[PDB]
């Protein structure tokens, strides 16, 4: 519903070419103000497919691989190490982080 | 305020108003409200004394082991020779504990009864709630907000079980608490209660 | 280090693709079915308020690539 | 209980009429738990809590008011000529049956002699709607200046911006004398970096800091006299909080220029928390003169786009 | 089983169950700690 | 779609031509009217017995798996010296008594949460909430959940929910009996279950229980 309730219209559809904004504004030296152009900006309505359901969460079969891959990318991200048996320290690290 | 066993409901006598009210009364002890307001005080005092006790029998040990300061291990600390006797300490710890505990008794009997000094009658105490005196018991004046009271009761409930753990880790183990922690961190799956028995 | 970077990227951007497809299947209810609508990253906007676990998974993935 | 009379006459499903400390008051509740505290017989809104977060505590207080003083705090509409026209507290409802549970509307009504100021406060799930409409009856063209001054509290004082009045010229202009003020117009323009008369400056920043005292009206109503294109200022901006991640937007209908009022450092002398801003559209720098009998429509909508 | 739990709730059935459990408890304790005349655990 | 529709009265019974009892209408999965004694008379107790059957069957299924599959791997040459009825006596770390109390702690947490579900269904809820998303209220023993229904097979995706719960219960009753066979014929033969199978399949006539 509009901002006035039972005023300004019984509702308005077919809003016309309101260039003057119904202020009866007169024109100085210009190209044109009115013409043979009568085009009404007919807007759409309300109270129809009104819901527009916001994007809710997907089901368990989507989150469950994402949870397991979160557990992977937290578990692999810290891997006296297994660097040699399987197959500048602060400055370079803070330069890459910077 | 929360729940200790979600399958169970908080009883009607624990309305959540009190600090630390997780609804733990399976054995129906604080069913009468007088018993509830007495056991609030018993909890607070046993927990505060347990916090002081644990802090006075563990922090000596974590400083003895690392060598910052050598001090006895809370069970060989009685037999040490002090500047007084073994019983003179009990005499003083009777004289000037009877006075402070009976005044706390008069407080937890009627709240506004005992707040001014006998000697210096001007230096009264503010009208705080029972078990939380304030005033000179709050010199830094940290506020007694309900979150702070909950933190108090949580650390106190933890220190009570910590003291019980100390007594039973010296009764059927023979060693100190922190030594038992280092023994657990040495080999946790082989230095537990089910290896001693 | 090549194989270790392979492992961490192949477990990181896989999570990122599953988070992206969760974003896409959340957007399918808004825009209907169209890749210029339901895969357009411009009009996705913000989904922290709506799909939180997708947000956390996608964020841990993109921090896994951001170092 | 006059509010009980309004309840069994005009009260509806989302409309709750309240009467405590002999103050008539209504609370509007649309379906998503949006609270709106409209003080009745005053045309003055106290509180407004629409669902911002997606919790049960998604409602967040938008308007600034203190706990006790209902005359000092919140958005109140004001009409002057050049004295206060609607200071009489004869506001009464006219109709309430607007929509079931999704959108609500309380329209009030008074009479200032020649001016029949009926006044709409609507509650939509995303927006407060504040709508003024006057109606002349006598044979006198009144040269009135409407005013809807809102007071939007901000959680952190550093987080203040309007985001979108760039390009249009502004002028530091002291606000209207409201009975529901927070700061008087004498102290609203005192101890700033805009000068006291209507000096002109073009805003060259997409968002303005509201840290200083510098308070102004946006738009060029001296350009409005030309009735060319005249650079009509935008009817919308994104006021921000930045203490927590939410924002709001104000939309005017029928008005021309939009006032903001920055308390600066002088918020300490009345309140102590939740720094505010005195924001709203008026027809002030050029007033409105309706007719010897016509009606004028001017609406203002504060909306949120978080939900 | 309805009305069997009421029978097993009856005083003699419940007494024999309680005292059988209790007697087995005492019996196994006396197997574990036979010939007891003091409480030395403190 | 997800209603847990029961079985009809003209369902197959454990004993054809017999009258099913009135307390086994068919609301539970695997309802074939088996009640010669009638231990499920009280429905408030039959709910507990249905939960009992469900958990008993699930544990028996995991157990029969952990007995026969690892024995197949031992026959394939993966695990050494495998014998399930001597796999508790053999050596591990933690002495098998520290393992027991750690097991009791962790399973006490798990089965206590399940108990709190049984006493009061909504107490220990999981599958955390999402905006404008209504996680469906589950039943006792079939929590659904992100942790126990991540493939969303419980609400009735591949097959209806009743026939899937009946599949669980029937496969699991069979597993309960398989584990009873394990506990009995590993002590009256002092041998391996798969060995006993191949021994009976060698000569089904004379390699039966009556030989021993
Ligand atoms: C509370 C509290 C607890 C749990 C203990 C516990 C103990 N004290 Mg003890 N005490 C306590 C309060 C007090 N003690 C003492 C003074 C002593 C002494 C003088 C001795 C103990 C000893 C003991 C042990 C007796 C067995 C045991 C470790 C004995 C001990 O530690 O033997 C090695 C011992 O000689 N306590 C005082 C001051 C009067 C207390 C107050
Ligand atoms: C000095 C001991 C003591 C006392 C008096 C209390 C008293 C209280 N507690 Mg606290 N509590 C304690 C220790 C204590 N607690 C410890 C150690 C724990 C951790 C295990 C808790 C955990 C706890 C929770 C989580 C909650 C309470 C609550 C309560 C209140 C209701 C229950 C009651 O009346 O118990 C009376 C208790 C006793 C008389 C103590 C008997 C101790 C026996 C002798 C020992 C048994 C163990 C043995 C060594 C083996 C009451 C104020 C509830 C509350 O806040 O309500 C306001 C609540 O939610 N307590
Ligand atoms: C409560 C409480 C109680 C009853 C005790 C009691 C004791 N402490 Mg401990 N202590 C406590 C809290 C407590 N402490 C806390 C909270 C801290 C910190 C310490 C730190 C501490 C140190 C560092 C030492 C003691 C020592 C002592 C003993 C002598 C104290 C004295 O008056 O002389 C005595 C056994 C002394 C001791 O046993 O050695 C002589 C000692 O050196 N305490
Ligand atoms: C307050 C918390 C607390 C903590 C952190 C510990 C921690 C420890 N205890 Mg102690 N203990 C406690 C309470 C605690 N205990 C209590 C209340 C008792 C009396 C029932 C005991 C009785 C006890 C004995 C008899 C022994 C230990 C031992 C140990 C160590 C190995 C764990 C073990 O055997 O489990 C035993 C744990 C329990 C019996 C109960 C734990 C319950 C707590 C409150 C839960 C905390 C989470 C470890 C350092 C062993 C050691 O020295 O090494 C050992 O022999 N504890
Ligand atoms: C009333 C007189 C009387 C008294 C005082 C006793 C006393 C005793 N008799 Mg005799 N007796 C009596 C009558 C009596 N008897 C009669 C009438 C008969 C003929 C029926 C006998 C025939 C008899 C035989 C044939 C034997 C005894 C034995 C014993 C001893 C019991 C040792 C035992 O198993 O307890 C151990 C303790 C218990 C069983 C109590 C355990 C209780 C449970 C576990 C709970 C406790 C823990 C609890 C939770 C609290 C913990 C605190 C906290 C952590 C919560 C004890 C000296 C036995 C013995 O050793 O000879 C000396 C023995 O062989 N008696
Ligand atoms: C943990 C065991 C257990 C439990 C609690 C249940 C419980 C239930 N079953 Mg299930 N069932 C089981 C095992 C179990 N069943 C197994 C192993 C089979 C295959 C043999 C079946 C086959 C079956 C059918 C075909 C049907 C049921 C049905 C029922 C329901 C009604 C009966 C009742 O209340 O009995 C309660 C039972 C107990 C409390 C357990 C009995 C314990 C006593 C002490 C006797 C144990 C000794 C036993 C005879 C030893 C076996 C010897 C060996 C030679 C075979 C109830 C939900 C009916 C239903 O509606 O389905 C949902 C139904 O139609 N059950
Ligand atoms: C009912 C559930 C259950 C239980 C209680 C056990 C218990 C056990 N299993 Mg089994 N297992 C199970 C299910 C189960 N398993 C399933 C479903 C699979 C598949 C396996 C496959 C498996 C293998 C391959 C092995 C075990 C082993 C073991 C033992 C050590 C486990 C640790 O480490 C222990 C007796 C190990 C063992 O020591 O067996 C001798 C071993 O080698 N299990
Ligand atoms: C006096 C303190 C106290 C005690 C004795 C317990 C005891 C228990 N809690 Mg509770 N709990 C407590 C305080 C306490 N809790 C507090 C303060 C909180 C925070 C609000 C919780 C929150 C909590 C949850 C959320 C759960 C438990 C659970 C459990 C059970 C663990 C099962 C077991 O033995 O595993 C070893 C056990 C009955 C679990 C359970 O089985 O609930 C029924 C469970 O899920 N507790
Ligand atoms: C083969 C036997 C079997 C069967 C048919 C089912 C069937 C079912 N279970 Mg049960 N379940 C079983 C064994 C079984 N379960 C065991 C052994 C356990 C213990 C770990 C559980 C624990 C369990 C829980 C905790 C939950 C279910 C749920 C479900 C439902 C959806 C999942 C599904 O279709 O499983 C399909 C099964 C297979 C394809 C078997 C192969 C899997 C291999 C070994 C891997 C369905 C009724 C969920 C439910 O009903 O939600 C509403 C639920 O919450 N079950
Ligand atoms: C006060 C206290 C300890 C104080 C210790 C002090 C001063 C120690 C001092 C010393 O160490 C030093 C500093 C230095 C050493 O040289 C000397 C000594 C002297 C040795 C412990 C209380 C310790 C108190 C304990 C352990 C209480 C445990 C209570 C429990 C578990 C209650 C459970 C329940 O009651 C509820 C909560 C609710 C009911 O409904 C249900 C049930 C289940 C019944």
């Amino acid at each position: 519903l509009s901002l006035w309730g039972k005023e300004e219209e019984k509702k308005l559809t077919m809003n016309n070419t309101k260039r003057a904004s119904f202020f009866c504004n007169k024109t100085y030296k210009i190209s044109n103000n009115v013409r043979n152009q009568i085009f009404i900006t007919v807007e759409n309505f309300g109270l129809n497919t009104r819901t527009f359901y916001y994007p809710h969460e997907s089901d368990n079969t989507i989150l469950f691989p994402m949870l397991i891959l979160v557990l992977f990318t937290l578990f692999i991200g810290a891997i006296n190490q297994e660097g040699i048996d399987f197959d500048e320290f602060l400055r370079n690290a803070t330069f890459s982080v910077s | 305020k929360g729940e200790w066993l979600p399958g169970l409901a908080s009883p009607d006598y624990l309305t959540g108003s009190l600090a630390g009210d997780n609804g733990f009364d399976p054995l129906g002890l604080a069913e009468d409200p007088e018993n509830l307001k007495w056991f609030v005080q018993a909890e607070l005092v046993n927990g505060r004394w347990a916090m002081l006790g644990v802090a006075g029998m563990l922090l000596p040990e974590v400083f003895t082991k690392i060598g910052i300061i050598n001090v006895p291990e809370w069970y060989d600390a009685g037999k040490e020779q002090y500047f007084a006797s073994s019983s003179t300490l009990f005499v003083i710890e009777f004289i000037l504990f009877h006075y402070v505990e009976i005044r706390r008794w008069q407080d937890i009997k009627n709240p506004g009864s005992v707040n001014q000094d006998p000697i210096f009658k001007q230096y009264s105490l503010p009208k705080g709630e029972v078990g939380y005196p304030g005033g000179i018991f709050n010199p830094l004046n940290f506020a007694p907000t309900q979150e702070a009271k909950e933190k108090e009761l949580a650390n106190g409930r933890l220190a009570m079980l910590a003291f019980l753990g100390f007594v039973v880790q010296h009764n059927v183990t023979g060693k100190g608490p922190f030594e038992n922690l280092l023994q657990h961190l040495s080999d946790p799956w082989h230095n537990t209660i089910v290896q001693t028995f | 280090s090549a194989l270790f970077h392979l492992i961490t990227h192949a477990y990181s951007k896989a999570l990122l693709f599953l988070g992206s497809g969760s974003i896409i299947h959340s957007m399918e209810a808004i825009v209907g079915y169209s890749p210029d609508k339901s895969q357009n990253m411009i009009l996705m906007g913000g989904l922290t308020k709506h799909v939180p676990i997708t947000k956390t998974a996608f964020l841990i993935g993109t921090l896994s690539l951001c170092g | 209980i006059n509010t009980e009379k309004l309840e069994d006459k005009f009260g509806r499903k989302g409309i709750k009429f309240s009467e405590s400390n002999n103050i008539p008051m209504v609370e509007l509740k649309v379906r998503n738990g949006s609270s709106l505290k409209l003080s009745l017989s005053d045309a003055h809104v106290l509180s407004y809590k629409p669902k911002v977060y997606w919790k049960d505590e998604g409602f967040e207080e938008v308007l600034y008011t203190v706990d006790g003083d209902e005359s000092r705090g919140g958005v109140g509409v004001v009409i002057v000529n050049g004295s206060s026209v609607i200071s009489g507290c004869d506001w009464s409802v006219k109709d309430t049956d607007s929509d079931a549970i999704d959108a609500l509307q309380i329209e009030l009504s008074c009479t200032a002699g020649v001016l029949d100021i009926t006044y709409i406060v609507s509650l939509y799930p995303v927006s407060m709607a504040t709508a003024l409409v006057v109606k002349n009856n006598g044979r006198k063209p009144v040269t009135l200046k409407p005013g809807i001054m809102s007071y939007l509290r901000f959680k952190k004082r550093s987080g203040a911006g309007i985001q979108g009045l760039k390009g249009c010229s502004y002028c530091p202009n002291p606000p209207l004398s409201s009975p529901f003020e927070l700061l008087s117009p004498s102290e609203a323009m005192k101890a700033e970096e805009g000068e006291k008369p209507g000096i002109w400056a073009v805003e060259d920043s997409v968002i303005t800091l509201l840290e200083k005292k510098m308070s102004r009206i946006y738009g060029a109503p001296p350009a409005e006299r030309l009735k060319a294109v005249y650079n009509t200022p935008p009817s919308k901006f994104e006021t921000i909080d930045q203490g927590r991640g939410l924002f709001f937007r104000m939309i005017r209908i029928g008005f021309e220029e939009m006032y903001v009022g920055s308390p600066g450092s002088m918020w300490d002398k009345y309140g102590k928390q939740h720094y505010f801003v005195c924001t709203g559209p008026t027809s002030m720098l050029v007033p409105v003169d309706v007719a010897s009998g016509e009606t004028w429509r001017g609406a203002m909508v504060i909306e949120h786009d978080n939900l | 089983m309805r009305d069997l739990k009421t029978y097993l709730s009856v005083a003699p059935v419940l007494s024999t169950l309680w005292f059988g459990s209790l007697a087995g408890l005492l019996i196994e304790i006396n197997r574990l700690f036979p010939d007891a005349l003091t409480f030395p655990f403190f | 779609s997800s209603v847990c529709e029961p079985l009809p009265p003209d369902r197959p019974l454990w004993f054809p031509g017999s009258s099913p009892p009135e307390w086994l209408d068919g609301s539970l999965p695997g309802d074939f009217g088996f009640d010669p004694l009638g231990l499920g008379s009280d429905p408030d107790t039959l709910k507990w017995f249905a939960q009992a059957e469900l958990i008993h069957s699930r544990w028996a299924m995991l157990a029969v798996t952990g007995i026969i599959i690892p024995e197949c791997l031992e026959r394939l040459g993966f695990i050494e010296n495998f014998s399930w009825y001597d796999a508790g006596s053999r050596e591990y770390f933690a002495d098998s008594t520290t393992l027991f109390v750690a097991q009791m702690v962790l399973m006490g947490w798990a089965e206590g949460r399940r108990w709190a579900d049984l006493i009061k269904p909504g107490s220990v809820d999981i599958e955390p909430k999402y905006p404008h998303k209504v996680n469906p209220k589950p039943d006792v023993g079939y929590p659904g959940g992100l942790w126990f229904d991540f493939m969303m097979w419980g609400r009735g995706s591949p097959e209806p929910v009743m026939v899937l719960r009946t599949k669980e219960i029937k496969n699991g009753r069979l597993a309960m009996l398989a584990f009873l066979g394990f506990c009995f014929q590993a002590t009256y033969t002092s041998q391996d279950p798969i060995e006993n199978l191949m021994a009976h399949l060698a000569d089904p006539g004379h390699c039966n229980v009556f030989s021993a």
